[PDB]
């Protein structure tokens, strides 16, 4: 009984006796997160990770001063047939992240449109000083390039402003990638890439989120998201939830039911900047997800308005802002 | 050394509690925390009717007993001074569990009155005057673990005398009508040492946490 | 703390009791490998993913007909500073792989040149009739089309036919990520990828073999490959042995150490027709697994030869035909 | 129960084995098993001269001991030997070619109680804090009678085979260097009948080479 345990000691041999960072991450710290017996609560896929990263993440410097711990390769699922992912331990809000995927699906590169609505998401990105440094001198102002709307709907087509009218250009992929799911389910192929190799330097930024790939069983629709960098405190809470919603979107579109989201991280970093509110946050117990309710009588994936969106019973800890600096 | 009661006799309180809508502004609370949860019953009944989820949850955890680990307890308990756990209610609360239902089987289902007639029931179906009154039905009867399942009366005064170990607190996350609620837990006093998988149920997620008794 | 036990008991409360397709299945079928405490060799990665698969495994009919049990994904690390995993419970050959890799990374998509090095793998997918099937009329036979190699090489450019000079056309990642590890090491955008959406139907076939992303750290290269579609039983044991190949060569021509290789598996299956000899592989206990040496004075990405490669105390269990049909 | 003295003193063995330098007869088509890996030593010292991994393990493995777990140990020696009523340590048992093998400042081996077999030699024969038994029944005899944790077989190749023989190997700790080198003793074949493996362990490298470490434990009936 005892017999095969002391085999245990001996196969962690060579093992690294402490943490690597511990040191500088210190556990009266994370005294409530350490004090759980059971954390099966899916939230914990997230603070695993934060947990992880701080812990055992390697320090680097970003070519811009700024510090990290960052790590490579993880992986979070979630049932949406369950609950809606939304993260309790701290206060997240819809909207934008909502407006960006309707702006998406539009095909649009136009950053005036989501600013005009108060969506500040990729403003910085859009700004005269940030085009002319990623050498984008001919870019008009918030004109964000063949980015993600641009290659959702249009792939391969010549970029030349965001005001061209590029119907029929391009492949759709979104149009196709539903029609793969309608039509032939058990394909193995049915992927939205937006990493376009020959268009990268004429956007903003290359896409964070590289693709998305489909899966389906029985009725039942999963999603797997890769995603090559990860900002964990500040994007990546915003990240599930974007995905998530858009799981569901293409699973109602389609009649059928969302299944799981699976959340890829490449480079997974938390900003040295995040650790005090990261740390406050490992300490929260998170309360029962939220679910989300999308308008049933929407099934094009292009009809979907703000108001077609509803969280409902969303109860959270109170917000934390990830820089404590102001 | 063994006389604390609560530790010493294996009692645990077990519940499923919603959310409390307010006349004034129905929803979406602006500060949240775990009182959030406290909804317990609405006019003899619980204030979402029925939760299979929750159901299977309740039934499952007071009925199971693992008998290799009962003279771990036999002992001290004997020592201090068919297995099944003992489940305490009140009145108000026996009077709501259906026909069919009753007594809940595989269970020796205790009760907490000041007008119950012993004589009426069975005797597998005891009967108490007051709350010390069950620590001494328990040193005589042979079960594995004691489970307070309501109401809101009978767990409050198990919490202010101090006799509860854990709370398996349910949390059903709807908001309902309600008109009896559980005691505000104290911090200071219980902490939660698990929290279960998120699951929907009966249009609902909910889930199950464990609190505990802050040995400290 | 033994009821901080049972209140495990207690949360798993609302299971199944059984595996999918025990019945189906049958266990002692996995006696040996369900005997072992410590499974802790990195071949049961792959071995446990097997068996994941073949007990929760959805039953699908992946190209009409020929069905298979399929999940959605995994994920498997193999530390190459340590070791080449090369599976051990079955014997494997990598003459065959090492071509095809250098192959890609000359950029040709002449399958007549694996031919005439009596290199298979590409073959079927070269026929008239495959390539007709896929709408590919005007295809020479054995022209693969912008397959990894084009891509790798040239994405973007125009493909004409696997005998064209693309010289100086499209985008050469592969020497974009090189430059990248060694000027630019903390980036975050160091993909390779092979899914060129503009291109897919002039493919003998989409890629498998979708992108890899590059980390380093303290002089160490990590790599994450993400595969869309995955034969557990005849493709993942070549696949993972083609990137931890890949992986040394880039590793040494940017004067770092090989580190990890991570392997992210969308949708894995396993083809029924070999369901009963990965039930024999399972009951294999692995070994050791061996090393794998490049010719240490090659610089250049591009001057790898197959005599640079050597493969060393390989030890394996007798070799097994997935397909036991004769 | 009929208790067996393997079980009751907790007698375990460990050693570290590499592959043997082949008459390659002509078939680089190889046939691979268990035995594959028996080389135990050359020419009074280890094939592959020295692997700091497996030492560090061999060192872990033979060190280790567990306080809490020592009066259950004794209560049941005890009860064994119808016997009842500063610092824990394991007992190593080696045979005498392996003593002379050890380097100078390694012996006797740290933290642990050194038992040595041997005929041609005796206490006198020693400078250091040993013992010297001359039969296998000397050791239960001296097991007895001592505080240990738990007893580990370390080698050579003839203490190994007739600890095996006379049946008191409770399990293997075997270390499987991945490489070959030339080998004048080796390692008995294990009958897969008596020994089955229960663990395999991740894979390293050291010393330009992979190992892992794998677990036999005696069988049913
Ligand atoms: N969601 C949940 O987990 C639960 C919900 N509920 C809901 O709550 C409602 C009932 O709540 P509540 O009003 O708290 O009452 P209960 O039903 O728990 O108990 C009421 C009765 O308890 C008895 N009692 C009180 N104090 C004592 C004492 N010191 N000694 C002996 N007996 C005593 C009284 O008996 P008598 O008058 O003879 O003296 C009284 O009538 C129901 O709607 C029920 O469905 C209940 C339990 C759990
Ligand atoms: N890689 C590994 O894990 C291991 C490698 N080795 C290597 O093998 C070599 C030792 O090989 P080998 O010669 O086979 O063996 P041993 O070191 O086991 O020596 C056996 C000889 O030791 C004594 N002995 C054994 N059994 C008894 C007994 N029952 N009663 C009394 N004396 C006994 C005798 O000594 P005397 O002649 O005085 O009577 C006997 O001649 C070294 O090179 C060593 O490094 C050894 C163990 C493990
Ligand atoms: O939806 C998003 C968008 C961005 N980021 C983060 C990841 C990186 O911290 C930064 C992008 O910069 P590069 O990694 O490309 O350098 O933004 C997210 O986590 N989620
Ligand atoms: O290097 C390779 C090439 C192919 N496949 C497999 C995956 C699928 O089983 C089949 C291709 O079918 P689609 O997924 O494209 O439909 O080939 C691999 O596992 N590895
Ligand atoms: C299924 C209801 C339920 N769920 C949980 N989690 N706890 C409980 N204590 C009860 C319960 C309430 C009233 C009666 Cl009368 C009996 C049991
Ligand atoms: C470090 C060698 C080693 N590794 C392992 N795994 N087991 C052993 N028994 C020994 C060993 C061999 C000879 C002597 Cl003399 C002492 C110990």
């Amino acid at each position: 009984d005892d017999e095969e345990e002391d085999d245990f000691v001996y196969f962690n041999f060579n093992k690294e006796k402490e943490e690597k960072n511990k040191n500088s991450i210190h556990p009266n710290d994370f005294q409530i997160y350490n004090s759980l017996k059971y954390k099966y609560h899916p939230e914990y896929q997230y603070l695993n990770i934060i947990y992880d990263i701080m812990m055992n993440g390697n320090k680097q410097s970003d070519r811009t001063g700024v510090g990290v711990l960052s790590k490579f390769g993880y992986i979070m699922k979630f049932d949406l047939s369950q609950y809606f992912p939304l993260l309790t331990t701290k206060k997240l809000f819809l909207r934008g992240i909502i407006e960006e995927l309707l702006w998406f699906i539009r095909g649009e590169t136009n950053g005036n449109t989501l600013l005009n609505k108060n969506v500040r998401i990729w403003e910085a990105n859009g700004t005269r000083e940030f085009l002319d440094n990623r050498k984008l001198f001919h870019r008009e102002v918030n004109d964000l390039g063949p980015i993600y709307g641009f290659q959702w709907r249009h792939f391969g087509a010549e970029y030349t402003n965001m005001y061209d009218n590029y119907e029929n250009k391009g492949v759709d992929q979104l149009k196709n990638i539903i029609n793969l799911i309608k039509n032939d389910p058990t394909s193995r192929r049915i992927l939205l890439c937006a990493w376009n190799v020959k268009d990268l330097d004429q956007m903003a930024l290359p896409p964070c989120h590289i693709l998305c790939q489909f899966y389906v069983f029985d009725g039942k629709l999963s999603c797997i998201m890769y995603q090559r960098s990860c900002d964990l405190g500040l994007g990546v809470p915003f990240n599930i939830a974007s995905y998530s919603i858009f799981t569901h979107m293409i699973a109602q579109v389609c009649n059928l039911q969302p299944a799981q989201f699976i959340h890829v991280l490449g480079n997974a970093h938390v900003y040295n900047n995040h650790i005090d509110s990261l740390k406050i946050q490992l300490n929260r117990i998170p309360y029962p997800f939220p679910t989300l309710k999308l308008n049933p009588d929407i099934k094009n994936i292009e009809d979907f308005t703000i108001s077609d969106f509803t969280i409902q019973n969303y109860v959270h800890h109170e917000k934390i802002s990830m820089d404590m600096a102001a | 050394m063994m006389e604390q009661v609560c530790d010493v006799f294996d009692i645990y309180a077990i519940c499923a509690c919603c959310k409390v809508e307010s006349k004034n502004e129905g929803k979406k609370n602006e500060v949240f925390n775990n009182y959030t949860f406290r909804g317990l019953g609405n006019k003899g009944v619980l204030p979402w009717k029925c939760n299979s989820l929750d159901m299977k949850y309740f039934r499952a955890v007071t009925t199971y007993v693992n008998e290799s680990k009962y003279e771990k307890l036999k002992y001290k308990r004997c020592k201090y001074l068919k297995l099944q756990n003992v489940v305490v209610m009140g009145r108000t609360n026996w009077e709501s569990i259906p026909k069919k239902f009753k007594p809940l089987s595989n269970r020796i289902n205790v009760i907490l009155s000041r007008t119950l007639k012993k004589e009426d029931f069975d005797e597998d179906v005891y009967i108490i005057n007051k709350v010390e009154d069950l620590i001494v039905l328990l040193g005589k009867l042979n079960y594995y673990k004691c489970f307070i399942i309501g109401g809101s009366v009978v767990y409050q005064e198990f919490l202010e005398k101090k006799l509860i170990k854990k709370i398996y607190f349910t949390r059903i996350n709807s908001t309902y009508e309600c008109d009896v609620f559980f005691p505000e837990i104290n911090e200071n006093e219980y902490q939660i040492i698990s929290v279960s998988d998120v699951y929907t149920s009966n249009n609902t997620t909910l889930d199950f946490i464990i609190y505990k008794k802050t040995n400290n």
